[PDB]
């Protein structure tokens, strides 16, 4: 028998940093499912920051605003299920970086939707607006650039 | 510079600057000159081949790749230093060490040639021990599909039009046999056929037939998602000089982390599913993984970084807090 | 009996063991060793195959005296009938961190335990006394026991093998694949009549050709304390130890590269290659580890006198045997 | 095919001592086939000295003196053929150590002889006299104690 161990929101186990020398801070150690459990729905929590580029962890619960970005972005559903709805914007953001509110109703024809279960990833195309639909709480990783919606709170998610 | 097949063993031997590279039923041998006389070092075939495989498969990247505590390369860009004993405290102190710089395609081609020759049909340097046979004994065939493995670079995301395939033509790995093979549901609206893209990444990794070899799955400018399937031990102990972020997607991996000079253990890090971790730049690492585990590596592919931790701008670790 | 073993674990099927504050356990790839320090739990992993080999030696050598190292963290410091087991203690970085741990154990205890651990963790498919090419894998869930490794009797050499009340010869063991070119011809011994049976000669190279184990000196001649302890070497010495006495190696066939370094830090001091014929004194202040591509015949020459080993930090005796 | 490499008197390869630190003297490095090659016949050359005990290389060419000792000794023929004759002394050595000479002609009952080819090991029983006989040059390892007949010459047989 084989058992592959995936974590979830109602079932995870944070690892450890045993320090022989230096400080645990420098490794910025966190667990997404702990973060996702502890943050408002679709709050974009930065869990990884590389020279501007970011990995955000979003709590997928309910329905999200319309997001849009001038560049490609990616979502991976780490837990549960998210419906990603896509609008082809009539006037896409040409310039800028990071995640952006497409407003309460954007201008675009509906492209359709994608159904992401755990371990499914999905392209969030440049110059579309996208929105998340989760029935029960899930976890989302979004590969993007640090935007106006990115939250940093290292001190409260990281081993210190 | 490949010799003919040697009479007893059947393996050629190789020249690479002032380095000669040899192998018998048990050991890879590297030879070199210093303070007068010929110097040597032995490495078990199974280790040497695995370490060399990673080196070749990573295009050498940039940073230190250590075979053991005597042999390793420096991966300079278009050049590659191959040292013997240089980054070994007592050996240069002795002055018995030897470095030599090389154009990357030369060393690459040579290592590829050594790998073709010294790897039998029964061995697979990309495999974990339980997956492949032995690397020991005289020459006995070649392993074709280690050789025959085309690599196709991701440009946006796999599954897409003008880019790298999914892996629905690859058997699910024994140790991921419980990982769902279901694909995402895509419901393109009318007049938008083929405009929406999604795949099962865990399905994709479940079918990875290599170990410890990050492959890009998502490009967001420089931001790269390079996941891989990790089992047994990282064949080398390496460390680039960029900051990378590790994200454990399944099972667990123990990471040994030490000062890129002497080796001082600095940390022993255990990541379980969901753990997020920065690997700083002034440290080299090596990981342990009982079960085949799914690891997301997050690289930043901008070109001026590894000459930027050097400059005072950028510290080895990503965040102050 | 004082051996402390869990039941078989559910998934891997292996037991785990306590030895003082030490827990030892195994999974499909690694043996794990766990211990306390600074009020937290510390851990160290080691390939089953590398691990068990190292253990099997220490058990076969009666723990002896001197330092026996499984890797750069784990090993035993054997003291007569008392054996230290240390985790990172003789490791610069770890010791300065205060993360190491040493514990004192009665040899029969640690010996019993280590034997129990071998019997449990060495599967039907693995022989800890073999060279890699000889035996199968150490890896995976428990499956069987290696009866062959278990059922090997230890019989001491009193005077010399073959003698009427002495350890036996080996004409009952098969000739090892790699010694298949070695003459199985015995010496001719024509005893003058009336002396039927007090002239003794055997073929030593036949006796070693049939050796069923690797890196285990077996005594073949006793001249008071002088002991001739030959053995057959293949691949790598499973540990890297050094005794606290002077031993002389004599290469009786083929060759062996010995990595030789100071008994503390590891500063390589020498890299000695012996081909058939070579004689070399292994001094007392150094650890050593040997490599052998081809199964070779090594004569080790030990001085079994009891009190040398603390005669070597007594001022009278120096680490190396000869000043010249 | 397997080839086990045994050296002989007309065919050997000295090994090597790479020194990274220390002194190649302390390893008292020698090769026996070179010693037995430029030593007189049955010159007992000490190649191993351990606190009184010794390993001697003897060049086996022709007929040796009668040796005796107050304790057991052993011989391994390392090359060629050697014939060992045994006499059971009427008045054997009870005290002392190291090989001694049994004199020109000893007082004892013949016990017989052993025929040693290469790799053949022999017991020289305490309180007996023994004697070596080679038609062709050969090499002998004796395990004994330092006796009146033991020749030390480290400076001529060892790496320095």
């Amino acid at each position: 028998a084989v058992n592959t161990v995936f974590a979830s929101l109602d079932n995870f186990r944070k690892g450890t940093v045993e320090i022989i020398s230096g400080e645990a801070r420098h490794y910025a150690f966190s667990n997404i499912f702990e973060v996702a459990q502890n943050s408002k729905p679709y709050e974009k929590v930065v869990v990884g920051l590389n020279l501007g580029y970011v990995v955000e962890t979003l709590r997928a619960e309910g329905q999200s605003p319309w997001f849009t970005a001038a560049h490609d972005e990616f979502a991976i559903v780490m837990d549960g299920e998210v419906r990603v709805e896509f609008l082809k914007l009539d006037a896409p953001s040409k310039h800028g970086e990071g995640t952006h509110l497409a407003g309460e109703l954007p201008v675009g024809k509906p492209m359709g939707y994608v159904l992401l279960k755990r371990g499914h990833q999905c392209l969030l195309p440049a110059g579309s607006a996208y929105r998340f639909e989760a029935s029960r709480p899930g976890v989302i990783l979004q590969q993007t650039i640090k935007g106006p919606l990115s939250v940093e709170k290292w001190a409260e998610i990281c081993l210190k | 510079q490949a010799s003919p097949p040697h009479a007893v063993t059947g393996y050629r031997s190789f020249q690479l600057g002032a380095f000669e590279l040899s192998r018998d039923e048990y050991f890879a041998r590297i030879t070199w000159p210093a303070k007068g006389e010929t110097r040597s070092h032995l490495i078990p075939a199974d280790i040497f081949l695995r370490a060399m495989m990673r080196d070749v498969a990573w295009g050498f990247f940039y940073g230190w790749v250590n075979f053991d505590h005597v042999i390793g390369t420096r991966n300079y860009y278009g050049k590659v230093d191959l040292y013997a004993g240089t980054f070994n405290g007592t050996l240069k102190a002795a002055g018995v060490n030897y470095t030599e710089n090389f154009e990357t395609p030369l060393i690459m081609a040579t290592f590829k040639a050594i790998l073709r020759d010294w790897t039998n049909a029964t061995f697979d340097p990309f495999a974990a021990p339980e997956e492949t046979g032995s690397a020991f004994g005289r020459k006995n065939g070649e392993n074709l599909e280690c050789i025959e493995r085309f690599r196709i670079a991701t440009k946006r995301m796999p599954g897409l039009q003008d880019d790298s395939p999914l892996r629905n033509d690859l058997p699910v790995n024994r140790q991921f046999a419980d990982v769902s093979q279901d694909e995402p549901e895509v419901h393109a609206a009318e007049g938008f056929e083929g405009e929406l893209h999604a795949f099962s990444l865990f399905k994709y990794l479940s079918r990875s037939d290599v170990t410890w070899n990050p492959s890009v799955t998502s490009v967001c400018k420089a931001s790269l998602f390079c996941p891989t399937t990790e089992e047994f031990i990282l064949p080398v102990f390496h460390g680039n000089d960029r900051v990378e972020w590790f994200i454990q997607m399944s099972d667990e991996i123990v990471w040994d982390v030490g000062d890129k000079d002497d080796g001082n253990p600095r940390a022993r890090i255990t990541m379980r599913a969901g753990d997020v971790c920065a690997m700083p730049a002034d440290i080299r690492h090596q990981g342990y993984s009982t079960k085949r585990s799914m690891l997301m590596v997050w690289e930043n592919a901008t070109p001026n970084l590894p000459h930027l931790y050097e400059s005072g701008e950028l510290k080895p670790y990503p965040i102050e807090f």
